[PDB]
């Protein structure tokens, strides 16, 4: 045989985590206190008399906003822990003659730029019957941010995944061309300078955040020397003796 | 129908189960689902599955518990092939048509019914089902050979002949084939 | 025969699941309490004194909303668990003589970028009767997001799926030049810290998204040797000696 | 008409369940059936087309049940195939009619109802049968040696020449022609 | 006029209908009508037209139905042609003038009428309907042997030599020129 079918295997598992806290309030009667945590108090202004506060007050948008009204004393919280996961799987396939470029995409194209499953590759067929592989997969799907003023509008950005690379294998072998293992923490805590050192009334003030991320890839190639099917074959479709 | 969805934690699990059962690691894969959750109906099943293949006095009672689930024909099924094991063919076949009744696609289900009647004698409804599970294969490559001595058992050697042909069968398997026709019966 | 028939044979199937839910309420009366799930109390701000909330509560578009005011009591709630299925089919045909490219469309050009059915191909006989195939199919539709700034407005995006290769065939035989199996799953999960955990009630402090996706796809080719229906010939047109 | 359409989920399915049908596979095909929801008017008839060829005992209950349905042509029809089977052409005869005239531009009905006419006696009617369903069918492969074992016994011997030439009949159909002129009768 | 159109789903069946009865096909045009809705003015007239060719006995009725509609030109002219087939030229000729009147510009019904004429003695009159029915047909086929074969028994042999010439006619159809001539009388 002179013609190859490519068989491509594209993973990707990724986790991820996230936390947050903060806390802020107020009281009133005769005296006046505030704590307002970092951010949460830029809204609101105070007047030159002193006599009350002259702002509304806001909420966190990414967490669990939790407020106590309760007469003289007024409260808010900003919580959250939470977690992801995400899973992708693509087995692409392609054939093409010894020599010969072929191409397939299986994404779309918006305002043009393409994406999603692509995948290029050129096989060679040696005399000692070894496959040489020119292959460039790519896996990509639409991520939503920032904007353009040319060429588009509000254009979403692309999460990315691609290889190019070349190598050698015989019919049926197989190759990991590409891996990764990636992992990534971030920390912040703030906190009043004294009181947020008291062992159990200090987390009252204090304010934290922690984001963390972990992912792992895998691309595997594997070429097969194939034939035509018989004119009379049916064709491929989608919708003791016992088996042991 | 099976209304019920596991996870993306613990069903990644479940592609390792499988992986390991079909390669030839079951204790390991029964090792896998010990540490998924008991009473889960698709581990409930595959741990059965794992216990009738290794020997285990267990499966029995996993199959039994499973038969009044939606894990329905697969416990039929089960209960069918072990007492296949012990040689009571008489409650084999009858439960053996159960599941083939009830999921009837299944080409394992069909071939393990047509031996089952070929072993109690109903040589036309084994005819039936070995038809029907080689249909359903690809071609087959236990139910040609389980019709081919269902012919050496009748007789018909122009008959398996032409089935030598259609198939395009080997020697390689007409030595099985005749060992199994010797086996029927 | 010098003159080629090709058949393309094009078949996707896709399916695709949903799922989300998200709590908030409200008290009023003495006191006053709130909880508002990651995004839903953007809308609001409270005043300076405490004595109410400042702003109306909005829906989230995406899924089934239910709200409940009890007097003091006032809740929101969000829940879907949806599904879909996609089928598409396409056996797009044309003839060519040897050597001789060929070109045909069945879609349309928008403000102008083609779409819909394509097939350009080169069928080329050779001296032993088999036929090589140089072809390029295509399918594709509108897809609706995204805008320019030149060239058009508010132009759409395309849900493309295109290959291109070149194979070897005899008169009748198929290949199956290209196919593809995807699968894509994302989850997330947000609770507040400690009530998210309780085994019964956790439920209403939490908050899920889950979407999966399914994709198959097959691209088949056949060549036929042809000839001219005969002058006197009724054309093509659309609208024991029993059977057995 | 029939006002009953299924869904892209069970509707898929049934294209399965018809390749199934032609690839010599109705047994298959029926378990997928089974699998279908039964009560179903289409997986009902389709069902019953796999009991009559396969001859299970059940598809005249199936054509009977029909009969009072959407599904009127095809159980008139499969009650009539199943009178040819029996040998009784006389109510035979009648059904083939009735299914003919219900839905008359079914090639298969017009040529099993002639056949039966032939069988009957009816030549004039038999003749009438044969050319609907030979005009029906793009040139025809049963119909054409139908009408022309139907003249074979008639005699006219030139009037099947040409037929022999409009047709472009080869002697591989002469044989098979011959075979059911003396099978007619 | 005729105030009925029918739809595009029925309407589309109906240029079926037309070619099958073009294409000789007249019986499996009979099937295609009677699976459309009868009662249809098209559709009776289809009908009637292949009762009245394939010699069923109900093109009479339904012929005489369609008097009473839109389709009644057509309607009379099938009647006519019916006595003609009975041989009964009196009432046949009645006939065709009143379908050839109610619908001049029809070529077949003034080629028609004239031949009725012919056969039964206004010379004058069929000559002036066979001339009618040959201009109004590009050159004629039928109308110019028709109108040769009507000076041939009026013993104009130079005047049918200068038809000869200016019809270009061919001894082809010299030959059925004189048969048809010979029929007429």
């Amino acid at each position: 045989p002179n013609q190859v079918q490519t068989d491509i295997r594209f993973v990707e598992v990724s986790r991820s985590k996230l936390k947050q806290a903060s806390t802020s309030f107020v009281r009133r009667g005769g005296n006046l206190w505030v704590l307002g945590a970092p951010g949460s108090l830029g809204d609101i202004k105070v007047n030159a008399d002193g006599s009350g506060l002259g702002g509304t007050f806001g909420t966190g948008s990414s967490g669990f906003n939790l407020i106590f009204g309760g007469g003289k004393w007024l409260s808010f919280m900003n919580a959250l822990e939470g977690s992801g996961f995400a899973y992708t799987l693509a087995r692409p396939s392609l054939v093409a003659m010894s020599g010969q470029s072929a191409s397939f995409l299986a994404g779309g194209e918006f305002p043009y730029k393409e994406f999603g499953i692509r995948l290029t590759l050129t096989p060679t067929v040696m005399n000692n019957r070894r496959i040489a592989l020119k292959v460039a997969p790519e896996v990509s799907e639409l991520d939503y941010s920032a904007g353009i003023q040319s060429g588009g509008v509000a254009v979403p950005a692309l999460r990315v995944r691609r290889t190019d690379t070349s190598v050698m294998l015989a019919d049926g072998e197989s190759f990991v061309i590409s891996g990764l293992t990636s992992s990534n923490s971030v920390s912040n805590v703030d906190k009043f300078p004294w009181l947020g050192d008291i062992p159990i009334l200090g987390a009252f003030f204090r304010s934290t955040k922690l984001d963390k991320d972990d992912r792992e890839l895998l691309m595997i190639v594997t070429p097969h020397l194939v034939q035509p099917l018989a004119a009379d074959a049916q064709l491929p479709d989608l919708p003791t003796g016992l088996s042991d | 129908e099976c209304s019920q969805q596991l996870g993306q934690e613990q069903e990644l699990q479940m592609n390792m189960v499988r992986d390991m059962i079909r390669e030839g690691r079951l204790h390991a894969a029964l090792a896998n689902l010990e540490s998924m959750p008991p009473g889960l109906l698709d581990v409930r099943e595959e741990r059965a599955l794992i216990l009738r293949r290794i020997g285990d006095p267990r499966a029995r009672a996993e199959y039994q518990a499973l038969l009044e689930t939606c894990k329905a024909p697969e416990a039929h099924h089960g209960l069918g092939l072990l007492a296949l094991r012990n040689g009571d063919s008489a409650r084999a076949v009858l439960e053996l048509r159960e599941a083939a009744r009830l999921r009837p696609t299944e080409s394992r289900f069909r071939n393990d019914l047509g031996v089952a009647l070929l072993k109690r004698g109903d040589r036309v409804g084994a005819r039936f089902e070995f038809i029907t599970a080689l249909e359903l294969q690809q071609g087959g490559k236990l139910p040609a050979t389980n019709l081919l001595g269902l012919l050496y058992l009748q007789g018909d050697r122009e008959d398996a002949q032409r089935l030598i042909e259609r198939l395009q069968l080997d020697a390689r398997d007409i030595r099985a084939a005749e060992a199994r026709a010797r086996s029927w019966g």
